RNA sequence: UAAAUUAUGGUCAAUUGUUAGUAUUCAUAUUAAUUUUUUUAAAUGUUUUAUCAUUUUAUAAAGGUUUAUUUUUGAAAGAUUUUUUGUAUAAAAUUUUAGGAAUAGUUAAUAAUAAUUUAUAAUUUUGAUUAGAUUGUUUUGUUAAUGC
């Protein structure tokens, strides 16, 4: 009485059901409008998928662009946190602190038996790439999901400097992956999605807090503008934030 | 059906101005082997060849079985000379199933707008996917059917050659991760609740 | 990601899916609120069927009668030609007075 | 399928090629040096080498650059027509003189029949003027 | 069937091909040659002929190389068989003078 | 396809046209050339080069109701209207030489 | 399968029927009546096209003379000719390979062609239909027997592939030293 | 209809053992043609460059 | 064939790779045994030789350099056959 | 006549043309119609080979919370009849149900009694079929019923089969087919190895038969008004078994 | 037959030798227009009717006709016509939905000339990227709603001015100054 | 099965190899949402609407499409019928059956079936609501049944549906769950019209897997 | 910014009115018609089946339509000893009337939702909705011929 008769919203024919089965044998009634939902309607940010072994081991070293002081990302993230809390007292123990803020442009499983020597050659490959580059301006706009909703992050948009930055980071991915046979997560040839994780469900909270952050808590900001900011430093850091807040600065490069 | 209906349907796929994938070759070679139309499983080779196509490891193994059964070493020596030579066993350091590599053939705007209409045409030529259909290294199979046909035709010497070379690599090199099943040749089962079925004592 | 593929046929945003990039304009508050609302329908289903499965059942009855009442019950081309009023012009002023015009869209 | 070099309709400057060139940044000119309507090539194509942009070489091209490779597998008459041409030695040796004689018996009969009829008409009308029937006399014109 | 086949094989006139029953001459859907049909302009099959510019192309009977192919590099087989006019032909023929000219 | 009659009437062509004449005694036989040529659209041939053809619609070829617009006797004697005096009518093509 | 059947024009089953090699031909004055032989389905719409498959030929029911050949002193040739144009090869593809039903007037023709055996309904009224009995039928097969080794061949090369790649001249496809 | 269904096969031994030969030959010719037009596209690509 | 793990070397890479020390390495005998092989090659042997693990930039310059070498080897091949 | 692909026609929230769900009901003889020809193959099984869970020693003892966690699908044979715990038993004498067990009994020891047991929870029903006497099967020494001590003991062995299920459940979750392993009779071969080996002389050829077969009684063609040609009628030679082109033995 | 002359006709059944069998329909009939209204009383408002109509389509005259040989067939090879269409995306205000305005070819045989024509399409764009103006490629699919059988298959140029206009906040395109053409002298003062 | 078994074998070997780089995600294509045909069809998890001739990597299936065969009382207008009602739920691989059944409860669109709390089963033996799907071995193939709190009573005739074909529908039945809506006395439009299966459809006796007649 | 031919190559384009100062498709002609002539039509009872049932037999009455009408093996062809599969509704181009303007169970997304979900929605002067004539895209007539 207010639309089509047999809408194409519900026009669906699933073919993992055998033939004839829905004809004369059996009914398969389900809800298909959630398995046919788009990454734009959920938040699946197709993160570089690490294979078996590199998935078994935890991130040891990680390349990250450092945020400067007196940001816009920091302040808009601060108001996002105020509203996370005024929305729910539940969700404070899931948010990442403001000081742990960084920009993740790659994680890497490094062995300690060849630790500092490999870190040095990696530093060569990083500085030999980011030497001629100018300081980088990026765009933060709209969040997404890592770990199937486990991680909420303010992706940097590909709309200002992702081209240059990804030539750089796929170069250093190729170098750390095929040149010096270090374990970056994915293929030596893949391009790791640079990301700004703003909250996360960690294995130490999976049990109580879940395996999927509640899309109601943050979804008002899933497509919010978080700001365009400039940055000058690509740092390889070892995964220990408790040093002085920001993770152990195992190497820096100024731009 | 006569056996030849695959063959006819392969050709009629050609006359249809179609690009017979390697799966349309594996299938069409199995179904004439089953039927014992081996001169036909050969002319499927020759159709694959007149097409100037690159028989992936699977397809070389296929035609090599055909040479085995027909008992002609010559038939197989050329597949060896032509295609399954740059096939090398998995050396201890290198990755076993090197991933699929070729991206989905795409274009940018200045690629699509300026380039001629005949360069963009993508009717899936089967020689665009050998880089991944040989990503799974059936080399031991290949060498094995090589040794087989060598024995069949009666070349003790070359037979020893293939067998020995294969065995040493077996002893020395790791094992290539075998292929996940051909998602199109051998068919997935569909989930069918067998309730409304003629039971064991139905009649 | 600004381009589809030729082999696949998939779109700009779907290759941007299969590489993880975010091509999307700034959405106005309207395009924001419509989308937040479309983002919460499954939380509504989970908070609906679970603590008022009476109302879940009540609207079950409402819709379950309606899927049999009404106009059509099978799917023919006559049934589900995705725009009845303009696919069938010979039948709009006399018989089917539901619609007052033969055309409403491009 | 076809292109601006095949289809005489494609090089219509009035609305097709004019927009093509206003898109492709070419110099589009009414009576242009390039037949389609383009005055010359655009900045983009001028700079960038396109020969291998886009797609590889469809490797049947070798079927032209190589003749030994293309063949027709089964010969000509195998599908049953080996005996279409009556006078090929294929048929001659398949059948043999007895069967070819048999098979041409009817043609021999045709000629022999024409000659029997002619020779009788000649016996009859050979004396050219006399009478033969109730009111029919010998006319040469039947023989002729 | 058996008694009829016995008498049929006893028939001498048989054992000849009946080309109506023996083969399907052209089983595909399309003719083996362009048969008087129209052309791109509508020049109906009589106003035209095959082999002109409307045909499929004939391709270069060579290879199309870049820089160092036939520009003074060396020579192909088409360089020893060609003969200068002064020196005689290998094999004698009694070509007519008039046809020679 | 009349464009290709000279093909489809040549024994060496395996895609030859096939004609069969079942005589009244059941015996199958294959066509005569004349019948083969009957099945195409009429073939005219007259090479004016050295010897004139017998071109149609003469004074003599045509009959009355076509030539003039009344029936006119076909007298073999004294047809003055064809400016003719007598007309011995021997067989059409008997006495002339064959090439003509 | 219809509420109010069409009465003179029901066939056996279904709306688009099996293909049938019909031989229609418009009824006007006998002089102007010649037969459109053609493949088509059983259940058509009112005209001869909407399930027309493949025009198959035309028949002249009117026996014509040898006015395309000269006046032979040959009887069987002087007899009137009855002419028809088939589509022999698309008939073989339809009849043989797609299995279209061969109606009885068209069959009455093609029988005369030599494609199909003379039909069921060319009944020599003047001779009776047969008398079957197992004693004599088995006593014959007993008497004259043909072998498995002569029957399996013909079964194969008469219903299955018959291009015997002559084992000797399969040598021409087994290459020589440069690849042998 | 023993002969009438003996033929309905024989005309699948005849219509296919003929489509075999004739699609073989159609491809041997459309392959010369396909390959030659492909070569010309490559050549005109050179002269364009 | 240009399978994974295979990429266009450099000159230093080539020196480090193809360095085995034997002396009965006749220039004009190794070269003729390579060139006759590349003359018996057939045009599909030049098919799979672009390592797929490259950007669009390098892949086309690879095809470029490759059809260069390929034309050059065919020139030498026809020259050597006329020779 | 083959099987079509998908329901493209109707809203699948209202199951329309679907052949209905078979539910074997314990009250009515259909329960035994299905579960009856199954027991005979498990009998030939446990008479050929040893399969573990058949020959128990006693009932299973499980709390009434876990009864339905192990039992449903449990089927085993005890030395004598004895109701397991938590059940009530109802004998059945319905001949329309008993009739099926004919093929059971004429191949093994004849069936003595048949019961349906229902749990005090009402939800686990045990069809319990008690057999009696010397078996007709050459039960093998390495069977399971051989360890059931029945073929060891003399005549009058009353062993009893139990099959537990939930009620109102289709003939799918009746896990009685998974024992359709067919094992032959080697006792038959057991003649040619012991003391009959010198006693039995085998004949390999055929003997010279000088006498042809004695013919059947002469055929009197039917005299009723026949249905007609059972070829053209699609009726299998006896409406029972055969090939519709092997139309032997329908009146002619 | 047609090629025969009226009085030389005999038999309207067959065609003896060859030619074209066809029914000589009677085009010459003085079709008329029966005035059932008055020049001041018409039950239409916009287009009044006062003389016979020429009826048909692919038959009206000037004989417009379908022509595939346009921008689209110059750029893309197609399986079936209309598949691929390039245009100035104009109108996207329906959430996740684009309106792509791309042209076809209308050839006039009589004149020997063309005019390609405009059409506001529906085109799905999951994830809302395109802004009014991005020259986009649009491809056809399975349908997406009542009216969208298309989806945004690429961008060929994104309106970077527009995208920044949104980022700053303004309307990515100012809206037309005036409405559709009316017939009433709307007197806007102050 | 020659596919499930073998794809599990290889899916397992793939992580029985640590010398494996990862998948090139730009080269691991997803599936297209827009395609040719007419419908918004769903193919498998391993399948693409287009041709992808590769043998892509056999990946673990995170969320399973679990199929639970309920029991919906249907109304052909000649009695009430028992027929198969699968509700195929996309459920993860890590979940406890308690939350799985909570999930199916939220998932169904016919609350004819989630009026009273029910339980799961596979070839009979119930599953506990404290362990998880792999705790028994639930794939998408586990030939699962579902059992209501009144399944052991449907041979009975007390709660069995009181249909107007053979039973008296009182006024109180005319304000209870199915019958307030079922539409007893035919409106000018027969308002909610249901199916209709003949009283002589199957023959003299009902539907069984084995031949009775 | 070169002539060239081994001499008609590749198969027919061709317009027939006695007017009346002059401008202008415009009375009288001829062609196809219609007016015009009984050599193409015609009948009723469909038919089986085991039986008060059931198997078989699916686009001519109009109905007024110009953003319009589109769809499969599962029936049948159709062949075996059994459970046997993935190919369908979508479109795309063309749409009339002298004086031309507003139209509406609405557009998209969610949806196997909302008789009261979300919203800056959709059709239109590139001529919309109402109303009017009209059966929609290899059949003719004329003309040397684009046309008409």
């Amino acid at each position: 009485e207010r639309g089509l008769y047999f809408p194409i919203n519900h026009r669906i024919v699933d073919r993992r059901i055998a033939s004839g089965v829905t004809v004369e044998e059996a009914d398969v009634q389900s809800r298909y409008r959630r398995e046919l939902r788009t990454s734009f309607a959920t938040g699946e940010t197709r993160q570089t998928i690490p294979p078996a072994w590199s998935a078994c081991e935890r991130p040891t070293h990680f390349l990250s662009l450092r945020l400067p002081v007196r940001n816009v990302l920091r302040t808009r993230v601060n108001e996002m946190h105020n509203q996370i809390l005024f929305s729910h007292q539940q969700h404070a123990p899931l948010l990442v602190p403001l000081e742990k803020l960084h920009i993740t442009l790659g994680v890497m499983a490094i062995s300690e038996r060849e630790e500092t020597e490999r870190l040095a050659s990696i530093y060569d490959c990083v500085s030999e790439v980011f030497s001629v580059i100018h300081p980088l301006q990026l765009r933060f706009r709209g969040l997404g999901t890592f770990g199937f909703g486990r991680v909420l992050f303010i992706r940097v948009v590909p709309e200002a400097d992702f081209g240059i930055l990804e030539t750089a980071v796929s170069k250093i991915r190729r170098r750390v992956g095929g040149e010096l046979k270090v374990d970056m997560k994915g293929n030596p040839h893949d391009s790791y999605v640079p990301h700004v994780t703003i909250a996360k469900i960690r294995s130490k909270q999976q049990t109580q807090f879940g395996s999927k952050i509640p899309i109601s808590m943050w979804v008002e900001y899933q497509h919010h503008d978080f700001g365009d900011v400039t940055f000058s430093q690509v740092d390889i850091c070892s995964m220990r934030g408790s040093k002085d807040g920001y993770y152990h600065t195992e190497g820096s490069v100024h731009l | 059906t006569i056996p030849q209906e695959a063959l006819h349907w392969l050709l009629r796929m050609i006359v249809d101005n179609f690009n017979p994938q390697h799966v349309h070759y594996i299938a069409a070679m199995k179904t004439l082997q089953n039927a014992g139309e081996l001169d036909m499983a050969r002319d499927v080779w020759k159709i694959m060849e007149r097409q100037q196509t690159w028989p992936c490891t699977s397809t070389i193994c296929a035609y090599l079985d055909v040479c085995v059964e027909a008992g002609e070493k010559t038939w197989a020596m050329e597949a060896w000379n032509r295609y399954c030579t740059e096939l090398k066993f998995l050396q201890p350091g290198e990755v076993d199933p090197k991933p699929v590599s070729r991206v989905p053939f795409s274009l940018t705007r200045e690629e699509l707008l300026y380039l001629p209409k005949w360069k963009k045409h993508f009717d899936h030529d089967p020689n665009l996917d050998v880089v991944d259909l040989n990503r799974f290294n059936r080399t031991r199979e290949v060498y094995l059917r090589m040794a087989q046909v060598m024995l069949a035709g009666g070349e003790r010497d070359s037979f020893q050659h293939f067998y020995t070379k294969l065995e040493e690599a077996m002893l020395s090199t790791p094992t290539p991760v075998p292929e996940p099943p051909n998602p199109h040749l051998v068919r997935r089962p569909q989930w069918s609740p067998y309730e409304h079925c003629k039971s064991v004592h139905h009649s | 990601g600004l381009n589809g593929c030729v082999e696949t046929g998939r779109s700009r945003s779907e290759v941007a899916r299969d590489l993880g990039l975010s091509y999307t304009r700034p959405l106005q508050e309207n395009e924001k609120k419509q989308l937040s609302h479309q983002a919460l329908y499954y939380e509504r289903l989970a908070k609906f069927k679970m603590e008022q499965p009476e109302a879940a059942r009540a609207l079950e009855r409402e819709r379950f009668v309606r899927k049999f009442s009404g106009m059509f019950a099978k799917m023919d081309i006559k049934s589900g030609a995705p725009d009845f009023p303009s696919t069938y012009r010979k039948l709009l002023g006399t018989k089917v007075v539901r619609w007052a015009s033969k055309r409403h869209g491009p | 399928d076809t292109d601006a070099s095949k289809n005489r309709f494609f090089r219509g400057y009035v609305f097709g090629q004019r927009e093509l060139h206003q898109l492709l940044g070419r110099p589009h000119g009414f009576e242009a040096n390039n037949t389609d309507g383009s005055n010359d090539i655009s900045a983009y194509e001028m700079t960038t080498d396109q020969r291998y942009k886009g797609i590889p070489r469809p490797a049947i091209t070798n079927l032209h650059y190589e003749p030994e490779w293309n063949y027709t597998l089964y010969r000509a008459g195998t599908h049953g027509s080996q005996l279409s041409n009556p006078r090929s030695p294929l048929t001659a040796e398949v059948l043999g003189d007895e069967l070819m004689k048999i098979r041409d018996i009817k043609s021999f009969d045709h000629c022999k029949a024409w000659f029997d009829r002619l020779q009788y008409l000649i016996k009859l009308h050979y004396d050219a003027v006399g009478d033969i029937g109730e009111f029919k006399s010998r006319h040469t014109q039947h023989v002729h | 069937r058996d008694v009829e086949e016995k008498r049929h094989s006893r028939d001498v006139v048989n054992e000849l091909p009946n080309p109506w029953t023996d083969y399907v001459s052209h089983a595909l859907p399309f003719p083996d040659r362009d048969a008087g049909y129209p052309d791109e302009y509508g020049d109906i099959g009589q106003w035209r002929a095959p082999g002109g510019p409307g045909s499929p192309v004939k391709g270069p009977g060579y290879y199309a190389p870049p820089m160092e192919g036939e520009h003074q590099r060396g020579y192909t087989a088409e360089w020893r068989d060609l003969k200068n006019p002064m020196r005689p032909p290998e094999f004698p023929t009694p070509w007519e003078r008039k046809y020679k000219q | 396809h009349e464009a290709l009659k000279k093909l489809e009437l040549d024994p060496t062509n395996e895609k030859r046209r096939r004609f069969v004449i079942r005589q009244p005694d059941g015996t199958l036989r294959s066509a005569k050339m004349s019948e083969m040529r009957a099945w195409y659209w009429k073939e005219e041939w007259a090479d004016f080069r050295f010897w004139a053809p017998n071109m149609e619609w003469g004074i003599e070829n045509t009959p009355s109701q076509e030539q003039y617009q009344e029936h006119v006797p076909d007298t073999p004697d004294a047809d003055f209207r064809k400016q003719r005096r007598i007309q011995s009518r021997p067989v059409k093509w008997f006495y002339e030489s064959h090439y003509t | 399968a219809r509420a109010i059947i069409k009465r003179r024009t029901p066939q056996l089953w279904g709306a688009p029927g099996a293909p049938i090699i019909r031989m229609r031909g418009h009824h006007v004055v006998w002089k102007f009546q010649s037969y459109d032989l053609f493949v088509e389905h059983t259940h058509k719409r009112r005209n001869s096209d909407a399930r027309l498959l493949h025009y198959l030929g035309k028949h002249c029911p009117h026996p014509q003379k040898s006015l395309w050949s000269p006046d032979t002193p040959v009887a069987q040739d002087r007899h009137l000719f009855m002419l028809t144009t088939v589509d022999v090869d698309a008939f073989k593809y339809w009849f043989g390979v797609k299995r279209c039903r061969l109606s009885m007037r068209p069959w009455a023709l093609l029988a005369k062609a030599g494609l199909l055996p003379p039909s069921l309904r060319q009944n020599s009224k003047i001779m009776p239909k047969p008398i079957f009995d197992k004693e004599q039928l088995m006593r014959y097969y007993l008497a004259n027997r043909k072998e498995e080794a002569t029957i399996e061949r013909e079964d194969y090369l008469n219903y299955k592939n018959s291009l015997v790649k002559s084992e000797e001249e399969r040598a021409a496809e087994r290459p020589v030293a440069p690849y042998l | 209809e023993a002969q009438f269904e003996h033929l309905r096969k024989v005309y699948k031994r005849q219509w296919l053992e003929s489509f075999r030969v004739n699609a073989d030959e159609y491809i041997y010719k459309y392959n010369i043609t396909k390959a030659a037009q492909l070569a010309q596209w490559e050549y005109e690509m050179q002269a364009q460059e | 064939h240009a399978t994974y793990d295979v990429a266009p070397l450099s000159h230093k890479e080539l020196f480090s790779i193809y360095q085995n020390w034997d002396k009965t390495r006749d220039e004009l005998d190794l070269l003729e045994e390579v060139e006759e092989r590349i003359s018996k090659w057939k045009l599909n042997k030049w098919e799979m030789r672009i390592p797929p693990l490259l950007t669009a930039r390098e892949k086309e310059l690879m095809r470029q350099q490759q059809e260069l070498l390929k034309s050059i080897f065919f020139d030498w091949g026809k020259c050597r056959d006329a020779l | 006549a083959k099987r079509f692909r998908y329901n493209t026609k109707y809203p699948s929230l209202v199951s329309y043309n679907k052949l209905p769900w078979e539910i074997l009901n314990h009250e009515t003889p259909e329960f035994h119609m299905h579960v009856a020809p199954h027991y005979e193959q498990i009998m030939t099984l446990a008479a050929s080979t040893h399969v573990p869970h058949i020959v128990g020693k006693k009932h299973l003892e499980m709390p009434p919370e876990h009864r339905l966690r192990l039992l449903p699908g449990m089927f085993y044979m005890l030395d004598g009849d004895s109701i397991p715990e938590g059940f009530t038993a109802n004998r059945v004498l319905d001949p329309t149900a008993l009739q099926y067990y004919g093929r059971l009994e004429s191949l093994v020891a004849p069936v003595q009694a048949v019961r349906m047991l229902i749990s005090d929870d009402l939800r686990i029903v045990c069809n319990s079929v008690t057999l009696q006497g010397p078996l007709q099967l050459p039960v093998a020494s390495y069977a399971s019923l051989a360890s059931l001590e029945v073929v060891t003991n003399k005549a009058s062995a009353s062993f009893t089969l139990f099959h537990f299920v939930r009620p109102n459940r289709p003939p799918s979750e009746l896990q009685l087919e998974k024992y359709y392993i067919h094992a032959p009779r080697a006792m038959a071969l057991a003649e040619f190895n012991s003391t009959s080996n010198t006693s039995w002389e085998p004949k390999l050829q055929a003997p010279k038969r000088s006498k042809r077969v004695t013919p059947l009684p002469a055929y009197r063609p039917p005299q009723s008004y026949l249905m007609g040609l059972a070829e053209r009628l699609a009726v299998v030679p006896g409406s029972s078994f055969g090939r519709r082109s092997l139309m032997w033995g329908h009146w002619f | 037959p047609w090629w025969n002359f009226q009085t030389e006709h005999r038999q309207r059944c067959v065609m003896m030798y060859g030619g074209s069998r066809a029914k000589n329909t009677h085009n010459a009939n003085h079709r008329v227009f029966i005035k059932k209204y008055k020049r001041n009383a018409f039950p239409n408002r916009t287009r009044h009717h006062w003389a016979v109509s020429m009826t048909g389509v692919l038959g009206q005259r000037p004989r417009r006709m379908p022509w595939p040989y346009d921008l689209t067939s110059l750029i893309f090879n197609q399986p079936r016509q209309g598949s691929d269409k390039i245009g100035y995306v104009v109108g996207t205000s329906m959430l996740k939905t684009a309106v792509v305005a791309a042209n076809h070819m209308v050839y006039y045989p009589k004149f020997n000339q063309r005019v390609s024509r405009t059409s506001r399409f529906f085109a799905h764009d999951e994830d809302l990227a395109c802004v009014e103006g991005d020259l986009v490629h649009i491809k056809q699919c399975r349908k997406i709603s009542k009216y969208k059988h298309y989806y945004v298959f690429s961008i060929l140029e994104p309106n970077i001015e527009g995208r920044e206009r949104l980022k700053l906040g303004l309307k990515a395109v100012p809206p037309p100054l005036f409405g559709y053409p009316v017939s009433r002298r709307i007197v806007k003062l102050n | 099965g020659q596919y499930e078994r073998e794809a599990f074998e290889a899916r397992r070997r793939l992580e029985e190899s640590k010398n494996y780089p990862g998948p090139i995600r730009s080269a691991t294509p997803g599936d297209t949402r827009f395609y040719a045909g007419s419908l918004e069809s769903i193919l498998q998890d391993n399948d693409r609407h287009y041709w992808r001739a590769v043998i892509d990597d056999p990946q673990v299936q995170y969320v399973i499409p679990l199929r639970i065969r309920f029991k919906l009382f249907t109304w052909v207008t000649t009695g009430w019928e028992q027929r198969l009602h699968i509700v195929q739920t996309m459920a993860p691989r890590d979940i406890t059956i308690a939350r799985l059944i909570e999930l199916v409860t939220i998932e169904n669109q016919s609350p004819y079936l989630c009026s009273s709390t029910f339980t799961l089963a596979v070839d009979g033996k119930e599953l506990d609501p404290d362990k998880s799907l792999s705790d028994y071995g639930i794939t998408e193939h586990s030939r699962i049944d579902a059992i209501e709190k009144l399944d052991h009573l449907l041979h009975k005739d007390s709660e069995r549906p009181l249909d107007w074909t053979v039973d008296e529908m009182t006024t109180e039945c005319l304000k209870r769950s199915p019958y307030k809506e079922m539409g007893m006395q035919p409106q000018p439009n027969l308002a909610p019209r249901y199916e209709a299966r003949p009283k002589g459809y199957f023959g003299r006796n009902n539907y069984s897997g084995m031949k009775q007649e």
